[PDB]
């Protein structure tokens, strides 16, 4: 999935 | 106290609404709050949540959950709703599916029927394969054998949702208001306040509440522009944690006040990577003054030397100098999208094979070595080659030089900017400023998250040039490949690329060849070492062309903590093993040495092996 803090 | 986590968060959550959304700044608030049919225990293992006990048919079709009877839903009042029951589980799939959840790709051709229901071949979905056998009983029947399906259920896509609750929201389900939910996980939210804080308070009638050691979890919204005073926050003991930065101002006291405490993470599942934009639209963020200058760019772009030009040129060791220790720079260096040993291939680990297939593809990838904790791909010499190459076909295509690059970055994000800028000197030094201009958008937050991480459509990404990751999903290489692909890869958006509208570009790039690799490499399901091989072939491709350039892991920086190591939930997969998940973590008085974490990495690493093992003969008693 989509990282975070990105 | 030990009671209370207090900390900071950098994410903008924008729903929670766990089964249409799994972008990890909302799941990492979700996996507090809803629990699954499994979690993760600290050494990595898949371990009972809300199914106390499961069962896979011998063919390995048939996956069978028994509920506890003791879980609940909650409101976030803490008051009880209702008992969890497996027509929850039921009542997801349907919703997650008939709204065209994010993460739909995790179910769609795994669970039998969902497929031809999700096409409209067949709206019943009584065909599908999740049913709920009674109160405390939920059946999957898959399209195929999936060893890597209870790695699935940690996402929260397979989490369960009241049909009562859910309908009477409607609309209103899973805002960013606490009370749009139902709570069945370790934890409630006190409160939600974007770009403010966060606050979680230990429920008290959790199944499990008597293994929550935190009563309290507090995050603090921090920009990352002060990257210092989160460790004055903590010389307070106003904080549980504090990253260490040793390009900050105040590094030279900080390092000799706390030497015996700073500590350094484990590389963790997040894959980063810089990536190109390949069919760029949107030109509201440029330094680029003429359609030539754009035209230029774009040709470029598409061109297969210019992109492994800039591959070789960029030094990963340098970005990560930027944040990290330039000592420290090389511990989160990854040269996969892969980990090189998330998979054994036979005697040869994932990497290994992903070499062997690099090198018989050209002799710029001869001597290739895909290893963890060292720059692959860095190579002065065969950077300015590439170039020199790329330079004479693109002349013929009327492009004119220097090349101009735009990449976009969170302005407030200290430790972004300087790496970013860091590209751009390696980058136009290596190659040349006659050659390459990198241009630095800094935007704000909100800016950056409009017309990149968060941009709504393909075409409005306004960048040439980009830097985000991923994180492993489930047990399975394809968890790292498939977003990427041209058929329905969740991140093909990041090149720019639309599925549909993009078809021809798609074949131009050799996209369609990468699709159908990953589609041959899943129809293999009885040989794993050969699924895994052809796996390996899709990721050698990626390396290959270049559109994606893989660069670093997450973790593997340096810290201060009051966290007693390694006793979180951990997993190389899924929502409920990182540092988020505050279920299993537990806090001490002393901050932690040195020593303290470095006898507890060796023997969590001691531990965890016997562990796994175990689980994994243990596993085969579930098979009846
Ligand atoms: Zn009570
Ligand atoms: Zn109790
Ligand atoms: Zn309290
Ligand atoms: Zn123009
Ligand atoms: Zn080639
Ligand atoms: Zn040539
Ligand atoms: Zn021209
Ligand atoms: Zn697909
Ligand atoms: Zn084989
Ligand atoms: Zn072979
Ligand atoms: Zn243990
Ligand atoms: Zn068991």
């Amino acid at each position: 999935f989509p990282p975070q803090s990105v | 106290d030990t009671k209370t986590y207090s900390s900071t968060f950098s994410g903008n959550p924008t729903t929670f609404n766990y089964l249409l959304d799994y972008y990890a700044d909302n799941t990492a608030i979700i996996t507090n709050l809803v629990d699954g049919l499994l979690e993760n225990d600290n050494h990595g293992n898949l371990v009972p949540s809300l199914a106390e006990d499961w069962s896979v048919s011998s063919d390995g079709l048939t996956y069978t959950y028994k509920l506890r009877k003791d879980a609940k839903w909650f409101t976030a009042d803490g008051e009880e709703y209702s008992p969890v029951k497996a027509q929850d589980f039921v009542t997801g799939i349907k919703y997650a599916v008939d709204n065209k959840s994010q993460a739909i790709d995790l179910i769609q051709n795994s669970i039998k029927g969902l497929n031809d229901y999700i096409t409209g071949a067949d709206s019943d979905f009584s065909k599908v394969g999740v049913k709920a056998i009674d109160d405390q009983t939920v059946e999957y029947t898959l399209a195929r054998p999936e060893p890597y399906w209870n790695s699935k259920t940690t996402n929260s896509i397979l989490f369960p949702v009241n049909e009562e609750f859910l309908n009477s929201k409607g609309k209103d389900f899973g805002t960013l208001s606490p009370d749009s939910i139902l709570y069945s996980g370790p934890y409630l939210l006190k409160d939600f306040t974007s770009k403010s804080s966060i606050e979680y308070v230990k429920n008290p009638h959790y199944y499990d509440h008597d293994k929550v050691s935190i009563e309290h979890v507090k995050l603090a919204y921090f920009d990352g522009s002060d990257q210092e005073l989160t460790i004055r926050n903590f010389e307070s003991g106003a904080y549980s944690i504090a990253g260490v930065y040793p390009n900050s101002s105040n590094f030279a006291k900080t390092k000799e006040k706390y030497k015996d405490n700073i500590v350094y993470s484990l590389q963790d599942k997040t894959s980063w990577y810089f990536n190109f934009n390949v069919n760029r639209k949107a030109y509201n963020h440029t330094s680029k003054t003429t359609d030539e200058q754009k035209k230029s760019t774009e040709t470029a772009v598409l061109n297969k030397n210019f992109r492994q030009a800039v591959n070789f040129a960029l030094d990963r060791t340098a970005y990560s100098a930027q944040s990290n220790g330039e000592e420290a720079a090389s511990k989160t260096l990854l040269n996969t999208l892969v980990p090189p040993t998330f998979v054994q291939v036979g005697d040869k680990t994932f990497g290994e094979v992903v070499a062997s297939k690099l090198v018989n593809y050209g002799t710029e990838w001869s001597g290739i070595n895909l290893a963890d904790a060292q720059d692959a791909y860095f190579n002065k010499e065969k950077a300015q080659a590439k170039f020199a190459e790329a330079k004479k076909e693109l002349t013929s295509q009327g492009v004119t030089f220097p090349i101009h690059l735009d990449v976009a970055v969170d302005q407030t994000s200290k430790n972004a900017v300087t790496g970013m800028n860091s590209v751009k000197q390696t980058l136009e030094s290596v190659l040349g400023s006659d050659n390459i201009v990198i241009d630095v958008q800094q935007l704000s937050t909100d800016d950056f998250n409009n017309v990149a991480f968060l941009a709504p459509t393909a075409a409005d990404r306004d960048y040439d040039f980009n830097f985000d990751g991923w994180v492993g999903d489930y047990q399975d290489p394809s968890t790292y490949l498939n977003p990427f692909n041209a058929e329905d890869g969740f991140y093909l958006k990041i090149f720019g690329l639309d599925a549909k509208e993009d078809k021809e570009k798609i074949t131009s790039l050799g996209l369609d060849t990468y699709t159908k690799m990953l589609k041959d490499a899943d129809r293999e399901n009885k040989d794993v070492a050969k699924r895994y091989e052809k796996y390996a072939e899709a990721q050698a491709w990626m390396i290959d062309n270049s559109l994606i350039m893989s660069a670093m892991s997450s973790g593997g920086t340096a810290s201060v903590t009051k966290v007693t190591p390694f006793t979180r939930g951990y997993s190389l997969v899924g929502i409920k093993g990182d540092g988020n998940n505050y279920k299993y973590m537990k806090l001490q008085k002393d901050t932690v040495t040195t020593k303290q974490f470095e006898e507890a990495k060796s023997k969590w690493e001691q531990e965890s092996k016997k562990a796994i093992e175990k689980a994994q003969k243990e596993a085969e008693k579930h098979v009846k």
